[PDB]
RNA sequence: UCCGCGGUAGCUCAGGGUAGAGCAGCCGGCUGUUAACCGGUAGGUCGCAGGUUCGAGUCCUGCCCGCGGAG
């Protein structure tokens, strides 16, 4: 229950570029995964559980020295990280 | 033998500096045939060799998978898109080894962004088993297992989500633990399934892996998901039940290979004349998920994995348009990686999510469940950690063939249940592994019940060619 | 809005080479039918408008309509 024109939908919306000879190669993989997936059993799900999440205090901590981080940009401007333009 | 050189160390017959240079000339001249490792910690390694005190992991030297942030050194995570990538900051368990004596040999090969099963999905290129140059280590964690057997290192960290930890550390003969959901820290891991991931001890002896442990365990304040429980691992001087109930899982006795079965009958006579109550148990829908695992996890990798455009800090595939830049960039990921965030983009597509992820959530509280009802008339659980040894090269490039791999490991994820993969002996020249896990919270009962199986047997480890 | 099934006699649904069958309708037969049935016969915008094909209900592009499904 897989058409091609949802791969590109699901390419799209993965922002993935693949060539036409792995579109037709993966819409085959794809199938039977989603074939084997499938076969999984519905089954009733109960209270979600109780909650036990901790909160950070709003206390600074010492950031990165601006050097450090534009050292991972391909690009940097000005002390800016810089990208083609919309 | 890791713990065997601590204590060389310390009484100060061996200096660390000379540890280093025993390994890092066995790395270079074994390691370039085995392809184990990605990267080295260079100069600052014999530099750093030479500014240590006798700490508890002085004279220790650690590899690390690739998928774990080092700094100042290239985390690539085996892809392309971070090939030349290293962090500014370094993951909490690496940092706690470093703060206890311990270095970085190198960074180790594995399956591009930990997906993946037998290494042959490393951007870069494939690792080679010890025991059989014409078979896999498994994955994704091979590079890790296999630096283990040819004793290229003594400590090794790995990262599990489906068995990546496991698998390889049976497929080499070696020690792979799954710590207990929220013991070991996330922080420094370029993981893929936030809800599953891990990071995993290796060692050549339990011992060892108490040492790893115990150093590397404990709670992050930079990690939400962290539990507070004090590791007290290198307590595994005994006193242990005796009598421990011990649960065989029946769904996993089936479709097992000769050497795995033979392993398998000949472990429980061992845990019977260790004091064990033997008793087979059913899991019953453990067979089914497998399958809410390939829906669960590729949904968590799809938003993972898509920060990694060619923005900040990955490669850039040079488009030279805005979308266009990052359309290409990503279509550097490789077979593997596409084929898992396209299934993880459709499952939580709008459609599709209750109709599948809704579905494999609610399938997998049911595991949860009955784990917790299995360990109401057990204290331990035993399965293989795979059907069968390590594969050959081309044998199972099959999406869903390479996928059964991980049967008997995905529910320790699923569950968040501690598991550890033991060489329980051999079929022919290749390892074989049993997997034992435990109820949350008790991983050090894993560790001692396997020092006294690891005892009880004078060693079924095997050091294909390792030395000093 | 998207997606998935539908639209064929009047009614309810069969299916790359006169478009068909039973219900009712018409004609003929039958004194106990319960949804009578036997024979014969009549009955069409195959959704609508454009393509491929020698030939399209059947395939493929767009639109209208109905039902159902999604956080
Ligand atoms: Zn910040």
């Amino acid at each position: 229950e897989l058409s091609p024109e949802l791969l590109r939908k699901l390419e799209t919306l993965a922002k993935i570029r693949l060539s036409p000879e792995e579109e037709a190669l993966l819409l085959q993989d794809l199938k039977r995964i989603l074939d084997f997936v499938d076969a999984l059993p519905r089954v009733e799900e109960g209270g979600a559980e109780e909650a036990l999440g901790r909160l950070r205090e709003d206390e600074p901590r010492p950031s990165l020295p601006q050097a450090e981080a534009l050292a991972l940009a391909p690009e940097a401007e000005d002390g800016f990280f810089r990208v083609p333009p919309v | 033998l890791a713990h065997e050189i601590r204590a060389r160390v310390a009484r100060g017959e061996v200096s660390p500096l000379e540890v280093a240079q025993a390994y890092l000339k066995r790395v270079q001249e074994l390691d370039p045939g085995l392809g184990a490792f990605l990267s080295l910690n260079e100069r600052l390694l014999e530099e750093a060799e030479a500014v240590d005190p006798g700490l508890p992991l002085a004279g220790l030297v650690v590899a690390v998978k690739d998928n774990i942030a080092t700094r100042g050194l290239r985390t690539t995570a085996g892809s392309r898109l971070l090939e030349n990538f290293v962090p500014p900051y370094e993951a909490t368990a690496v940092a706690r080894l470093k703060a206890l004596g311990a270095l970085v040999l190198g960074k180790t090969n594995l399956d591009e962004f930990g997906m993946g099963s037998s290494t042959e999905h490393s951007a870069f290129f494939p690792t080679k088993n010890p025991f059989d140059p014409d078979r896999v280590p498994g994955g994704s964690s091979g590079g890790s297992a296999a630096a283990l057997a040819a004793d290229l290192a003594p400590l090794a960290l790995g990262s599990d989500t489906g068995g990546s930890v496991r698998q390889p550390a049976a497929f080499c003969g070696v020690y792979g633990l799954k710590p207990t959901y929220g013991r070991v820290s996330r922080f420094g891991l370029i993981a893929y399934a936030s809800s599953l991931d891990q990071i995993g001890p290796m060692a050549r002896s339990v011992r060892d892996l108490a040492l790893l442990m115990d150093a590397a365990a404990g709670p992050d304040p930079l990690d939400a998901t962290s539990l507070d429980l004090p590791p007290r691992f290198q307590e595994a001087l005994e006193g242990p039940l005796p009598p421990l109930r011990l649960g065989v899982v029946r769904e996993a006795l089936a479709g097992n290979s000769p050497g795995v079965e033979r392993a398998l009958e000949e472990a429980l006579k061992v845990f019977r004349e260790l004091g064990l109550s033997v008793r087979e148990v059913s899991w019953p829908s453990l067979p089914q998920a497998l399958a809410a695992y390939y829906i669960l996890a590729p949904a968590e990798a799809s938003s993972n994995l898509a920060r990694y455009d060619g923005t900040l800090y990955g490669r850039r595939a040079a488009g030279e348009e805005v979308e266009g830049m990052m359309e290409a960039t990503r279509a550097l990921f490789g077979l593997e990686v596409k084929r898992r965030v396209l299934v993880g983009t459709f499952v939580l597509s709008s459609g599709y999510y209750e109709a599948y992820y809704g579905r494999a959530q609610a399938f997998r509280r049911r595991l949860k469940a009955e784990a917790q009802a299995l360990f109401r008339e057990v204290d331990l659980l035993l399965l293989p950690t795979t059907p069968h040894p390590a594969f050959p090269f081309g044998a199972r490039r099959d999406p869903l063939a390479m996928y059964r791999e991980d049967l008997y490991t995905v529910g320790a994820n699923l569950t968040g249940l501690p598991a550890l993969s033991f060489p329980a002996g051999f079929e022919g020249h290749l390892p074989v592994g049993l997997q034992l896990l435990a109820p949350w919270g008790e991983d050090e009962r894993l560790l001692r019940a396997a020092l006294a199986f690891e005892e009880a047997t004078a060693r079924a480890h095997l050091k294909a060619p390792l030395g000093e």
